[PDB]
């Protein structure tokens, strides 16, 4: 079987920094339930692509 | 019959026709759905494993849409009228050896290079006739071109009477001098004649072939006798083994691509086309294209084959639905 | 009409003979499409004699 | 006359309408072609070397296609009417220096934006009226802008009487007042003037200008007396050698890009525009897009040019022709 993604950004995402961040129960490998912060919006798009 | 493809194709076999997914009942039914904003076309086809519908296609995003007739697929056999020529004599010389050379161009490799000639001699005679030697070159003609130990076969070669002028006289490696009564014969005729097929093996090809003469002393020089001359044909190869090997081929992008590689361990397909019959075709050029940026086209075909009875009712009925279902208008033939 | 009008430009200022310029080509910020171009000029040529 | 281009552009000269491609036997016979299904439109023209046929139009793919009548690309030559304002004084006074400018917005042989000056002097006693003031300040322009001392003046300047009213009196470096001998003069008008023309080096262009008053002392008060009003235009340039300019650069997309460069070692191309008539033109956008993976346009155009007799029919039944043809509804002139 075949599987597949996308996800579009505007360019103006570069270095968008966030006003206050995004604060996320981001899982890890296996020591998961880390709560981790976004502060560029690039960070958030990465993990939940990943 | 490997072929080319405009990214895909498909095939479908409009054996039946039922107006409704229920009267699906028997392998070949096949429906054409479209919703009344006429938006989108797909068929409902019956398999031999359960029904099954084709790839949906955007009325907005179609191309061509065309039906071929079964004659349009009939390759017309070539075939020569070679007499002597009235210039050089319009009779035999004495005591000339006539040599008639039959290259043939696409022998058992594919290129032009795979080059095989056949003769037929006759060495005249005093008193010989025009008739009589077509006679004679008819019957070395067929001893060696439709003898019986001949890997494949290569021509099929007639006579004509001028009294007749359009039935052509079978003359084959049988057939001998005493058989062939009559004393105006006027030429002789060379045809092409169908080489074998096999599924998915052995693709519907021909051999072709043109007839080259040797020379004659006529008076003191080396002269050419005869005149080799194209003319209608009469005979032609019909559609049903091209038709057989398309689905042989377009079911395997719907299906099992191994067709027959694991003995043992394969799949076989059910086919629904009897190599045996005429079909007319229907091919739909349509395409996909994406959204805000991905607006490259996938072009796609939807082919749909259905048997001839000699005035194209299958199709034609085929045709009015999808006309009727899509707005669409496929010039019924 | 950009700039912020809401009432037009009367037709004195649309009549024959009205020079224009360029000023600039303004765009999105967030997915902008293709605008603008350049341009050319060519030489003329003068002579004189001895 | 260097374009811009949307990739490109062909100009064919439509001199005469032919109904076949057998008729085509001078040089600008043109016919419009397309098939009976209108899928394609092209146009074979008769060549001083043979017919040339154009570019194949898809009537799928054509953007725009409108027609023009000749009248568009005419250019009014703008002239003033200059007259001494009886605000500050009907008539002129004593011991005061009039001093009228012409503010110019190019120099003579160049086309960069640039302020351009030409004066004219007069010196106004105690008995000099409206006549004579008008009569000296046309004939100090005349000998200051008509000293080109090569070619011609760079406006012209006429006297109207008041009899008249409408008779332009023409006024030259040579006129003096012995000439002019009328005593009614109410006013000077300035009219643009069509400078040089070369084929494909000196493109059609004007140099508009603006007469601007300098100021007098009238009751101690710096005042301009001057009134540079805009009279309609009597005369007009038209697109003759507008459009010969338009071949002689759409010339060289369809053939030698070189014109006279290596001189002794050039290929001269014959124009079939005759730059002393008016064309009408008519214009057909289209474009190519392509097969898979290839959706990008490539836009063109054709351009079609022919005479105007007053009513434009030639250009008319030109497009009667390609709606016709082409099933188009472009729109007559």
């Amino acid at each position: 079987t075949t599987i597949r993604i996308q996800h579009k950004v505007a360019g103006n995402k570069l270095n968008k920094k966030l006003a206050m961040g995004i604060p996320m129960v981001r899982n890890l490998e296996s020591g998961k339930q880390v709560k981790d912060t976004a502060n560029m919006w690039m960070h958030y798009v990465d993990w939940e692509v990943e | 019959m490997v072929i080319s493809i405009n990214q895909v194709r498909q095939l479908y076999v409009a054996k039946a026709l039922k107006a409704n997914t229920a009267a699906l009942t028997t392998a070949g039914d096949i429906v054409p759905k479209a919703d009344t904003a006429k938006t989108t076309l797909y068929f409902q086809s019956m398999s031999p494993a359960g029904i099954v519908a084709s790839d949906k296609i955007n009325l907005k995003h179609v191309l061509y849409a065309k039906a071929t007739p079964s004659e349009a697929l009939a390759h017309k056999l070539v075939r020569y009228s070679v007499t002597l020529d009235a210039d050089v004599s319009a009779t035999p010389v004495a005591g000339q050896n006539y040599i008639l050379r039959l290259a043939f161009r696409q022998y058992i490799g594919l290129s032009e290079e795979d080059q095989y000639f056949k003769y037929g001699e006759v060495i005249a005679r005093s008193g010989m006739t025009a008739s009589d030697f077509y006679k004679k070159m008819a019957i070395s003609l067929a001893k060696n071109l439709e003898n019986k130990t001949e890997s494949t076969p290569l021509v099929n070669i007639y006579l004509i009477s001028a009294a007749a002028a359009s039935t052509d006289v079978p003359v084959t490696s049988a057939t001998k001098e005493s058989d062939l009564t009559a004393t105006d014969y006027n030429q002789i005729i060379i045809e092409e004649t169908e080489q074998p097929w096999v599924l998915g093996m052995m693709p519907q090809a021909f051999i072709p072939f043109t007839p080259q003469f040797l020379t004659i002393t006529v008076d003191g020089e080396d002269r050419l006798w005869g005149v080799a001359t194209v003319v209608t044909p009469t005979k032609t190869v019909p559609d049903g083994h091209l038709i057989a090997d398309l689905e042989y081929f377009c079911m395997g992008a719907r299906g099992d691509i191994y067709r027959g590689m694991g003995y043992p361990n394969i799949i076989k397909t059910t086919y629904l086309v009897d190599p045996g019959a005429v079909y007319d075709v229907l091919d739909i050029h349509y395409f996909y294209t994406g959204s805000n940026e991905s607006v490259q086209k996938s072009e796609k075909t939807i082919t749909l084959v259905a048997v001839d009875d000699g005035s194209h009712t299958a199709m034609n009925a085929l045709i009015g639905a999808i006309n009727t279902a899509s707005g669409l208008t496929i010039a019924t033939l | 009409l950009m700039g912020g009008n809401t009432q037009g430009v009367p037709a004195e200022r649309l009549q024959q003979g009205e020079r224009f310029s360029i000023e600039f080509a303004p765009v999105e910020k967030e997915l902008s499409r293709k605008v603008g171009d350049v341009r050319f000029t060519s030489p003329v040529s003068m002579r004189n004699e001895w």
